């Protein structure tokens, strides 16, 4: 339940508000990884205003694009690097049965930093 | 026809495509631009890497409203400089807010 992974991040030492959480789950090898609303520096705004109109051209609601990063950093395949081939992972992933892959930077405490669509 | 977006982004280059072909970030050395130019975008990138903290990242920023203030002003001039040496077989747009 997200009342017990909130109760795990808090044990962790992570500072955070309920209402400012909109995703919050574990990865395949325990980590927590949770998405906030952020603003233009980190998190959920930061994804938006960068990226946004990527999501906007594959169908994908701004409403959809949390549960969407969360999927893919916590249930996708790393199959590649962004930068210069050791920069933001790049997660494939499953949207509507079709397969992409976004990428998506996380910090050292599991918050969600950045994200991005791929061809 | 192609368009390139400048914008810095935490481990990314600051390049990007903009349709669902293309979709993902751009190294500079893939497009026809000089050495130089290509070094000085990289320069870009860095700063803003610089800016993440990665042990809390929601407290990320520049160290002052004027170190904002002229990284955006120096992501102007680049992109200004990557139109000219792209010349008119590219569009160049700078994703100007940080």
């Amino acid at each position: 339940t997200t009342k017990s992974l909130f109760k795990e991040m808090t044990i962790q030492g992570i500072k955070f508000t309920p209402e400012n959480v909109v995703g919050a789950a574990k990865d395949n090898s325990g980590k927590i990884i949770f998405l906030e609303k952020g603003n233009s520096k980190s998190g959920l705004q930061h994804i938006v205003e960068e990226h946004g109109d990527q999501f906007a051209q594959i169908g994908v609601s701004e409403a959809r694009i949390p549960d969407v990063v969360m999927k893919a950093v916590t249930d996708g395949k790393i199959v590649g690097y962004q930068g210069a081939g050791a920069g933001r992972p790049i997660y494939e992933t499953m949207i509507d049965g079709k397969k992409y892959n976004i990428a998506v930077t996380v910090g050292s405490n599991g918050y969600v930093v950045g994200a991005n669509l791929r061809g | 026809m192609k368009e390139i977006k400048l914008m810095a982004d935490y481990h990314c280059y600051p390049l990007w495509g903009t349709t669902p072909d293309d979709f993902g970030d751009i190294s500079p050395d893939e497009l026809p631009i000089s050495l130089g130019l290509k070094n000085s975008l990289e320069a870009w990138a860095k700063r803003y890497d610089a800016i993440l903290n990665t042990d809390d990242p929601a407290l990320s920023g520049f160290k002052s409203v004027e170190e904002e203030k002229l990284f955006i002003d120096d992501g102007y001039k680049l992109a200004e400089l990557l139109q000219e040496e792209l010349g008119s077989a590219y569009k160049v747009i700078y994703h100007a807010d940080y």
